[PDB]
RNA sequence: CCGAAGCUUCGGCUUCGGCAGGAGAGGUA
């Protein structure tokens, strides 16, 4: 309902959502932008966001 | 023209005018 | 901004307002050049944004009925000879007559040279009929243009889209510290400055008695003496400078209607909005790429294009529920170095 | 390659930086996580005892830590795993 | 690079300057540094040259109709109050120089700086993401400058002659340096055909095979060229291993060369090559003698005869109408068709008269700007105009703009010049709503995996055969079959396989398929993906902006919406389906 | 105290003081009024807009020294350079005719009538057969100078101090190069044209900001140049960020530069001290939206992974 | 076959302000570059003298008028911008101008001290009627090029002082023409003719000497490689 | 007057026959007064020596082929025009070339007279593999610049002589560029970069010193009109 | 959060002083 309420016809979607007691899982681009989180695309996906970097053993030994 | 003191600006016009603005 | 914009503002026909149209509801058929606009509205001078076709300008020879219908004059022709009797016609009466064209060859007596002429028939139809059945003729070739469009030399060589911008941008010019009239003009610039009213003209005939930088004293022939004052460095609505200067000597004879003092964008009585510069048409190292311009340094060292802008600031001293605010030099919070330019 | 020397922000060339990584989205995180380590080393060295490693390559006069991180990446002195 | 005013960079970089000012013992406290910076004391103009070193900024112009409306540059301090923009990014920004304005933004953290420096740099974004065509290309002034240089003029100063009998060839040069020294003396013209010994330039394929055979060690191997000087100075701008071209540089040829360089070389040599093509274009545009005067605009020699001949038929039609043989509709339809041939005849007569070295001809013949319809309107005759309803007026405009229209012709010319200006503003507001509606539906499509191992696909036409037995290449094959992944192997006449499953369709694969008698092919498309959420990379295919397979995590639903919606302001309606 | 706003200067040229006790009309509740006038003189510079009467329009790209400018055979520099690529495709050829006539009017001409009036000058008046240097002419809007007349006048112009005619019958002249010294290889069109200065000056359009005043309901930066405001990062500009793949730039642009009240101060402290930038918090506009939604009798709550609605009000 | 003849210089006199200088023989291709180098030096970096500020009595700023005088202070300054003056001291010098009653104020009314002279004594400054008087003090300095007005708030001066733009260049117009002998037998040379016009403050044969000294000193930073 | 920022000249060496000189910080606009004059003086004012005519026997009426060698006359002429020759005597000198038997003939087989030297002995001129004989007479002079072929109407002083273009200048290629620099707060200062490539007889560092000595005396005529004129001083080094 | 003033052990502590919404019209790209 958060992504549809910000597109068009706020009153109708809000009324239907209130009657139906809908729940939002916050798993889209628009909702993550609205609440202030990292979007699930590009560098905001799990593979790239959890990269661990450390110097190699030989370079650490040399310096 | 038609004004007492005005600079003399020569014209290329070939038609005459029967009315004033 | 300058005299031309002030004159043009007072001659505007607006299609919006409480009883007219809306910028959103108005479509594409109310923004067209109808064939009945010939001589009553200008087809070129119009805004460029969302108000295109919703604002227009009156033509030079047009005038308004006692009912609200715009008229325009014509010369009556009889037996193939153009007379010199002027009749004003509304758009509902000129569609029953054949009206000739302004650019038509006329002999010394007044007979058409070309066997057939280009006319305007009932429903704005253009035809090539012969010079024996027409009933009216135009008064001048500039009957269909406004006061700012009639100031473009070689207008018939320009497209409509570029001439529109050329007419619109003449009202955005700024006054410069020194003015000079065009080398190439049109002749409309003399009566476009007197009618705007930013000059000083003489209401009677006499000789000049005393001239200074801010007043001129004229002695009339009967005995009365009249003095005219000047506005020196006055601020306009848009922050520009409006300065008036005398252009007469101390012994000149002055006739009624003669221009006595100059104005903001005026050079000896005629409107001057720019300057004459020597041009070259050529590419140069990519510095004038995509509508850029290269200037010389002589235009900065010699004050060719320089303008004066004035600003205004206010403050108010009032009472309060705890006392009364007062304006004074004594401020116990700041130093004495920044309170040196204040008076007592 | 047969290119002339890059200047300023285009050094090191990115067509060689992209040969050590899987995509252009992992280089951003790689460099941005090495730069924070370099900054932590710089800002903890003058106060107490820290656990990070200083620049593995010789810096300049006044160089940003991101540039040092990119120079270390191009010289094959680091290693990383993907989430 | 860009250019940033000093007074703007001082305000944008205030805390970075304050830290350095306190660090260098130029002040005592943070408040003291703040006061010194805010008062513009002469000690703050030296730290703001290593503070802003290698710190990118973002430049933006509105409306942002696609991705390239935002790009990252490296600031430089200039003198003035205006921002300086590179000539080659104006196509992506859609920005002329008659009053436009742009906004500046500053990244702060390490991640934002890395993203701006890696993902958004201007020298990394050259190819258009909707068609894969180059955007940072020479245009306008550069095209004329580079078309003048590489043009061969027969019978010029110092050209090569096949002299025999009492003197040698007289016009063979032993090096480009000798040719330049001769051209500095007036003996030789840049556009005169000569014979010059080339050493460091790679010969064309046929010459290389005929001369060296095994390989051309071009660092020091010499051959002979029959070309001009301008072509040598043009080929000295391309990379070292690029074979000699020897052709006149129309805009299409320049685009082809740029595309080949982009597809076969790294992305740094292309960025270094466009910048040196622009220099030569700008240098040679000013020495080509393109200028406008009243004597450069010629007129057809026999306009009056043609116009009279076509007027007689019109008056005959009018007589037939007066004798009650045709109605109004037939009369107008006949007059329009009579007058629609005089325009073609006058256009042909005008085209047959202009020499090919006229400034008005070499700007439209070089591909820089303009059409020939405008050249016929300016110097020939305007033709038929339309009334406010939208139908042609049976009376034409017989005068060009070089002779000046009359009052009535000028008045009736304005009916159609206002309709376009009035409907452009409506089109601009009709396209933005479509773009906003397209973005929202396709906002959840993202590349999620690498391969779904599906077997479905779609069928692509890929050319058809003539009755004789010669294949006709499909007119629309660059936007339907190129840059796709095959689903099944391509077999032919029960023989071997030419390409295998899971291969991109470039031009070598396409021509190999076509030169073996194959028309129908099966590709992998996004319409038939098996992935639950989003799409996989193999089904989507190749990314148009970079030229390789897609990256896991790219947002392909917004690129599509922007690419469809951006060319929406150049879709004029057909003048009832 | 009334102070001069940001980026203004100039002399003081007048003060008008109104008082209540000296019998002057004043609004009720106030005691004294004062107005101050400040004036400045503005020259031409890069970014200023120029124009002509035919549709030519552009900003000034460069200003060059008079020794770097193309000059005529007697050493006269040119004042302005315009490009030739913009004229043919826009169908405004009146400017070239204007430059031709302007050169003829500036130099002055004289038509020879020893063997009678020439054939091209049959329809010219008798006072237009001779002119003085720096003469003023007039060409009405739809009845003016033809092209035979211009072409014939271009070959009658007077010479200069030395008996030389710089511009030939076509209106073209040979210019020298002021940076290298060699002549340009082909003749160039020269003349005089009327140039106006438009009221779009760069000194009134430059703006920048690092931090400043903020709003009251939604604690975002203020808007406008007079109030030291920020620049809008609209909806269309977010789509480009999302299509590039930049997830951190967008997040920083939307939280710690606009709404994150607690992160705004910490970012400034981190930048000044030289440490790492902190982690964004939660924007204030979301909380304002939730309190707006709750006032329409809507029970909107933020849940956790196991129910147990989060407070979302800080305070602890 | 190398030509041993060396170039010479000779001056032709046309007017007290103009002159012509002929340089020959020259190598086949020299003559445009040499002439352009001389013209670029002459048009930019010749020292002179100009007026840096004025001060009128009863006047606070330049946006005002003087009682009895037909021109405001802006037009008076624009008229004074054409004054041609010569100075010899290395420090600022001050002249004076006093007038009263009807008449016309010209530059010949300005009385200079020793070491300063006015070369344009017949220029129009202002015009007064029976109720006006003018009192101006001008400051003359030495320099080179073109420098804008120096604000009086940045120099510690009184309110009544008016800064003025200064143009120190004494040269008016320079041009050159090359006649090239390109006969056969490969014995070719060039001839250069220069024209110099000045502002009566300097002679045409002195600006050339200043340019020559400048160029000889500049081109000596490559010959030091010996 | 005083410049207040004395320019300096620095050298960067790329090859034994190439360099790159930098002059900075030049006053505004002074980077274009120096560049073109320096380039022209370097390219067409330094004296040198080159071969001006050839005479090969057996080729009298037509010049298309010579019996004995594998090359044509045009390639032999091009090979000869690339000879680095330094001569001291001003009057023209004549040399001879005689190589017999199978095998290539190089520039080392010239036996020049006393007073003229050859600086590239290892250069290929022609290859002899058809049991032929080569006999070429060469005339070498001195001059400056690039002098094209001098078609001489001697008609009796020579009947088989061939005039060729002469490259007297020891310098081969020169180019320059101008950039901008900052001094204290003013930007848009100047900087001049010169790239010069010479032959084997001279070094690029000596060419600059020899092209700044003929330019001081060229502008030394203008400063002879008035010994004192208050120019622009530069100060001691 | 900023300024002024005291204590100040140099981390800081204390006193006082201080705010930003709508409607209409015209314009530039
Ligand atoms: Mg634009
Ligand atoms: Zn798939």
């Amino acid at each position: 309902w958060l992504s549809a309420a910000s597109f068009q016809e706020t009153t109708r979607v809000l009324t239907d959502a209130a009657i139906n007691c809908r729940s939002d899982k916050l798993n889209g681009l628009k909702e993550n932008v609205i609440i202030g989180k990292l979007i699930p695309a590009g560098t905001g996906i799990n593979r790239y966001r959890n990269i661990a970097v450390q110097p190699t053993e030989e370079a650490r030994a040399a310096a | 023209n038609s004004v007492p003191g005005a600079p003399n600006r020569v014209s290329f016009a070939k038609l005459r005018e029967p009315l004033e603005v | 901004n300058n005299p031309l914009s002030g004159l043009t503002h007072k001659r505007r026909l607006s299609a919006l307002g409480p009883g007219g149209l809306s910028r959103e509801r108005a479509g594409l058929e109310v923004r067209d050049v109808h064939p009945s606009h010939y001589g009553r509205m200008c087809p070129i001078e119009t805004p460029e944004g969302p108000n295109i076709g919703l604002i227009g300008s009156l033509s030079v020879y047009a005038r308004v009925n006692p009912f609200g219908f715009i008229e325009t004059p014509y010369r009556k022709v009889v037996d193939g000879v153009v007379s010199d009797e002027i009749v004003y016609l509304t758009a509902d009466e000129e569609d029953r007559h054949v009206v000739a064209q302004a650019n038509s060859p006329i002999d010394a007596d007044g007979r058409f040279v070309e066997p057939r002429v280009l006319v305007r028939r009932k429903a704005g139809e253009v035809e090539y009929v012969p010079s024996s059945e027409v009933d009216y003729m135009d008064v001048s070739p500039r009957q269909m243009v406004s006061v700012a469009t009639a100031m473009i030399p070689f207008l018939e060589h320009d497209d409509a889209n570029r001439a529109l911008m050329g007419a619109n941008m003449q009202r955005q010019a700024v006054p410069l510290v020194r003015s000079e009239a065009p080398l190439v003009g049109t002749g409309m610039e003399l009566r476009a400055a007197i009618d705007a009213g930013d000059v000083v003209v003489a209401e009677e005939s006499g000789v000049i008695e005393e001239v200074s930088a801010d007043y001129i004293t004229v002695m009339h022939d009967n005995g009365t003496r009249r003095t005219y004052r000047m506005r020196k460095f006055a601020r306009s609505n848009h922050g520009t400078c409006a300065n008036q200067c005398p252009i007469v000597d101390a012994g000149d004879r002055v006739e009624a209607g003669q221009v006595i003092a100059d104005g903001p964008c005026t050079d000896d009585g005629e409107m001057a909005l720019g300057k004459n510069l020597l041009v070259a048409i050529m590419p140069w190292e990519g510095h004038n790429y995509e509508d850029a311009i290269i200037l010389s340094n002589r235009l900065v060292e010699e004050d060719v294009l320089t303008s004066i802008h004035i600003e205004e600031h206010e403050i108010d001293a009032r009472d309060t529920k705890l006392g009364a605010e007062e304006i004074t030099r004594d401020i116990p919070n700041i130093s004495d170095e920044v309170l040196a330019d204040l008076d007592e | 390659g047969g290119y002339d020397t890059p200047l300023g922000i285009t050094n090191p060339p990115i067509d060689e930086l992209l040969d050590r990584v899987s995509s252009k989205y992992a280089l951003v995180i790689y460099a941005a996580k090495r730069a924070r380590q370099i900054n932590d080393y710089y800002n903890q060295l003058g106060e107490g005892i820290l656990e990070y490693v200083g620049p593995l390559v010789e810096p300049g006069l006044q160089e940003k830590p991101l540039s040092i991180a990119l120079r270390e990446i191009h010289a094959d002195l680091l290693e990383h795993t993907e989430g | 690079q860009c250019g940033l005013p000093k007074l703007m960079a001082l305000e944008l970089f205030k805390p970075f300057v304050m830290k350095r000012l306190v660090d260098l013992n130029h002040a005592q406290n943070i408040k003291s540094a703040k006061r010194m910076v805010e008062r513009q004391r002469p000690q703050v103009w030296d730290v703001l040259e290593e503070v802003i070193a290698e710190h990118p900024v973002l430049l933006n112009r509105a409306p942002t109709l696609h991705r390239l409306g935002i790009q990252a540059f490296e600031p430089m301090l200039v003198e003035g109050k205006a921002i300086q923009l590179h000539p080659l990014v104006c196509e992506a920004f859609n920005a002329d120089f008659d009053g436009d304005q742009m906004a500046v933004h500053l990244p702060l953290s390490a991640e934002a700086q890395a993203e701006a420096r890696i993902l958004m740099l201007s020298s990394n974004n050259i190819l258009s993401p909707a068609s894969g065509r180059p955007l940072a290309m020479p245009r306008l002034d550069m095209v004329t400058g580079l078309y003048y240089l590489t043009t061969e003029v027969p019978g010029d100063t110092g050209e090569y002659q096949p002299a025999s009998g009492d003197h040698p060839e007289t016009g063979v040069y032993s090096s480009p340096a000798e040719a330049i020294m001769a051209a500095d003396r007036g003996v030789l013209s840049v556009r005169a055909k000569i014979k010059v010994r080339l050493t460091q330039l790679r010969p064309p394929v046929e010459i290389e095979a005929e001369l060296f055979g095994h390989s051309g060690w071009q660092p020091g191997d010499a051959w002979m060229a029959e070309t001009t000087l301008g072509r040598v100075m043009f080929n000295e701008l391309l990379p070292l291993g690029y074979p000699f071209v020897n052709k006149q540089m129309h805009k299409k040829v320049q685009a082809a060369i740029i595309n080949d360089l982009a597809e076969r070389y790294p992305m740094i040599v292309v960025a270094q090559t466009v910048d040196k093509l622009k220099d030569a274009g700008f240098y040679w545009a000013t020495r080509s003698g393109v200028t406008v005067s009243m004597a450069d605009v010629l007129v057809p020699p026999r306009k009056k005869e043609i116009l009279d001949h076509y007027e007689e038929r019109a008056d005959k039609v009018e007589k037939q109408f007066q004798r009650g043989a045709l109605n109004h509709d037939e009369r107008n339809e006949a007059l329009v068709e009579i007058w629609k041939e005089a325009t073609d005849e006058v256009g042909q007569a005008l085209r047959e008269h202009y020499p090919d070295d006229n400034p008005i001809i070499t700007i439209v013949d070089s591909g820089a700007t303009g059409n020939f319809t405008q050249t016929r309107t300016l110097a020939g005759m305007k033709g038929l105009v339309t009334n406010p309803k939208g139908e042609f007026i049976p009376r034409p405009v017989k005068s060009s703009f070089r002779e000046g229209l009359t009052v009535l012709e000028y008045f009736i010319n304005t009916h159609g010049a206002r309709k376009g200006l009035a409907d452009t503003a409506l089109r601009t507001a009709d396209s933005g709503y479509l773009t906003r509606r397209l973005v929202d539906v396709s906002q959840d499509v993202i590349v999620r995996e690498h391969d779904c191992q599906t077997e479905r696909g779609i069928v692509v036409e890929l050319a058809e055969r003539a009755p004789d037995g010669t294949l006709i290449r499909d007119p629309y094959i660059e936007t339907s079959a190129y840059a796709r992944t095959l689903g099944t192997d391509a077999v032919d006449e029960a023989g071997n396989v030419i390409v295998e499953r899971g291969q991109d369709l470039g031009d070598p694969e396409i021509d190999a398929l076509l030169a073996a008698g194959i028309t129908q092919v099966k590709v992998r498309s996004v319409l038939t993906c098996a992935t639950s959420t989003g799409v996989c990379a193999t089904c989507y295919g190749r990314s148009m902006a970079t030229g390789k397979l897609v990256d896991i995590g790219e947002a392909v639903g917004i690129v599509a919406a922007q690419s469809i919606g951006e060319p929406g302001t150049q879709l004029t309606m057909r003048t009832d389906i | 105290s009334l102070k001069v706003p940001h980026g203004e200067s100039g002399k003081v040229i007048g003060i008008r003081v109104f008082s209540r006790e000296d019998e002057d009309e004043l609004p009720a509740g106030v005691n004294e009024l004062v107005r101050v006038y400040v004036a400045q003189k503005r020259k031409i510079s890069d970014g200023d807009k120029l124009a002509g009467r035919h549709g030519n329009k552009g900003v000034i790209g460069k200003i060059l020294p008079v020794e770097d400018m193309p000059f005529l055979a007697d050493g006269t520099p040119v004042d302005i350079i315009l490009n030739t690529h913009g004229v043919p495709r826009r169908m405004n050829i009146g400017q070239i005719l204007e430059t031709h006539l302007g050169w003829c009017a500036h130099s002055g001409w004289k038509v020879d009538a020893a063997k009678g009036v020439p054939d091209w000058a049959a329809r010219l008046p008798d006072e237009l057969l001779e002119a003085q240097p720096n003469a003023i002419v007039s060409t009405p809007v739809f009845d003016g100078a033809q092209e035979a007349e211009l072409q014939g006048l271009l070959s009658c112009t007077l010479p200069n101090r030395d008996g030389d005619v710089l511009v030939d019958a076509d209106g073209k002249a040979m210019l020298f190069d002021g940076r290298s010294g060699e002549p340009f290889p082909y003749p160039v069109t020269v003349g005089y044209m009327y140039i106006m200065k438009l009221h779009h000056l760069v000194d009134d359009k430059i703006h920048a900001r690092s931090t400043g005043p903020y709003s009251m309901i939604t604690q975002q930066p203020l808007g406008g140049k007079a109030q030291f405001g920020g620049q809008r990062f609209g909806e269309m500009e977010c789509w480009a960020m999302q299509a590039y793949g930049a997830a951190y730039t967008l997040q920083e642009l939307l939280t710690i530069k606009s709404d994150d009240t607690v992160g705004r101060v910490k970012v400034y402290e981190a930048i000044v001290k030289g440490e790492n930038i902190p982690e964004p918090g939660i924007p204030e506009s979301f909380k304002v939206l939730l309190k707006e939604l709750q006032s329409l009798c809507l029970n909107v709550e933020v849940l956790s992974s196991d129910g147990a609605a989060i407070e979302l009000r800080e305070g602890e | 076959m190398l030509i041993s003849q060396r170039p010479t210089l000779s001056e032709d006199v046309l007017t007290d302000n103009r002159s012509q200088f002929v340089i020959e023989p020259l190598e086949p291709g020299f003559g445009y570059t040499l002439g352009n180098s001389l013209r670029r030096t002459l048009l930019s970096s010749i020292p002179g003298a100009a007026v840096t500020s004025i001060r009128i009595d009863g006047v606070l700023h330049e946006f005002t008028t003087v009682p009895g005088v037909k021109e405001d202070v802006t037009e008076i300054i624009l008229n004074l911008k054409s004054l041609v003056v010569s100075s010899e001291e290395d420090e600022p010098v001050t002249m004076y101008l006093r007038k009263q009653g009807p008449g016309e104020v010209t530059a010949g009314d300005i009385v200079p001290p020793a070491g300063v002279t006015v070369h344009n004594p017949g220029m129009h400054i202002a015009t007064l009627n029976d109720k006006g008087k003018l009192e101006v003090e001008l400051v003359v300095e030495r320099g080179r090029g073109y420098v804008p007005a120096v604000q009086n708030r940045a120099s510690g001066a009184e309110i009544g002082r008016i800064p003025v733009d200064s143009i120190y260049s004494p040269v008016l117009k320079v041009t050159y023409k090359v006649d090239a002998t390109r006969v056969e037998q490969r014995t070719d040379f060039d001839k250069l003719i220069l024209d110099v016009e000045t502002k009566n403050s300097i002679s045409p044969r002195d600006a050339l000497a200043s340019a020559g000294k400048t160029l000889v000193e500049l081109f000596g930073l490559a010959r030091e490689l010996n």
